[PDB]
């Protein structure tokens, strides 16, 4: 509608008999491969993500958002938790790191 | 081709100036209107030919090698029911966009939105699985991924059903 | 000759793979539309007869 893109903002400009839209839009670019998997299994248990998709760098599962990349570690926190991990098709072995383990040793 | 009557048809002036410029003008925005509406894409987007789309079957809407202008089996039906010349000065000048183009350009539109989502719309095209798009499209209307990822099949096999009763309620129904 | 309609483009497709940017573009581009036409107006009489 107001232009190609994501649309931030337009600005209107005067013209002699009509209107001339300055419209501001995000553009991604410069992509890369990756590796998805639907859901995440840890504990018997199909993690899949809050905000965002599972991508792997090859070695390492991360959490991203789904139009800039800025990976960030599995914890429980940015996923939710639903079913057991054999009814979802593409699952992948991973683990989920938790935020209270760690403290309470 | 009347000589003593072309001479007296200069005496009104300019109306056969201005009835050609008319049809001119709207015969140009028929062009205008098919660009508009088809040649939204920036590139022409293909189809793997590895079709392995988590059991969602896009059979007939993708192009097949074989029919007239490798036109989709819907397609093909679509152009088979509407089937339903130069005399003095009428003349049907034809479309700038054969056919042909624009079921290229239909089929751009439909493998680039299979492949790559919604984001070949808004700039570089970008693959994503099929179902892992469903999942972000079920997210758009407030329903959470894992009822997707747990219904897949069901997901599927209701898309396929859907698609094959187009093709009935068009084959048949006039 | 033919036109082209536009480069072809195969996009790397698997049911495993993504593409996801790590950069983005800030681009403004214009639309002009016209709003309104010069009111004239033409005396009938004054046309015709003068």
């Amino acid at each position: 509608f107001c232009g190609k893109g994501y649309h931030l903002m337009s600005f209107p400009q005067s013209a002699p008999h009509g209107v001339v839209f300055l419209h501001v839009t995000y553009v991604p670019a410069q992509e890369k491969n990756f590796t998805t998997a639907p859901a995440i299994c840890h504990d018997g248990k199909a993690h899949f993500p809050r905000e965002g998709v599972f991508v792997s760098n090859g070695t390492h599962w991360f959490v991203t958002q789904r139009n800039f990349y800025e990976p960030q570690i599995i914890t429980t926190d940015n996923t939710f938790v639903s079913g057991n991990c054999d009814v979802v098709i593409g699952i992948v072995n991973n683990t989920v790191y938790d935020p209270l383990q760690p403290e309470l040793d | 081709d009347s000589t003593e009557c072309s001479n007296l048809l200069l005496q009104y002036g300019s109306f056969c100036t201005q009835l050609n410029r008319a049809l001119t003008g709207i015969a140009v925005e028929q062009d205008k209107n098919t660009q508009e509406v088809f040649a939204q894409v920036k590139q022409i987007y293909k189809t793997p030919p590895i079709k392995d789309f988590g059991g969602f079957n896009f059979s007939q809407i993708l192009p097949d090698p074989s029919k007239p202008s490798k036109r989709s089996f819907i397609e093909d039906l679509l152009f088979n029911k509407v089937t339903l010349q130069k005399f003095n000065g009428l003349t049907v000048l034809p479309p700038l966009l054969t056919d042909e183009m624009i079921a290229q350009y239909t089929s751009a539109l439909l493998a680039g939105t299979i492949t790559s989502g919604w984001t070949f719309g808004a700039g570089p095209a970008l693959q994503i699985p099929f179902p892992m798009q469903m999942a972000y499209r079920f997210n758009g209307i407030g329903v959470t991924q894992n009822v997707l990822y747990e219904n897949q099949k069901l997901i599927a096999n209701q898309f396929n059903s859907a698609i094959g009763k187009i093709q009935d309620s068009l084959s048949s129904t006039p | 000759y033919t036109m082209s309609l536009g480069a072809e483009n195969s996009v790397a497709y698997s049911n495993n793979s993504i593409a996801i940017p790590t950069n983005f573009t800030i681009s403004v581009t214009t639309e002009i539309l016209p709003v309104s036409m010069t009111k004239t107006s033409v005396d009938c009489t004054m046309y015709i007869c003068g």
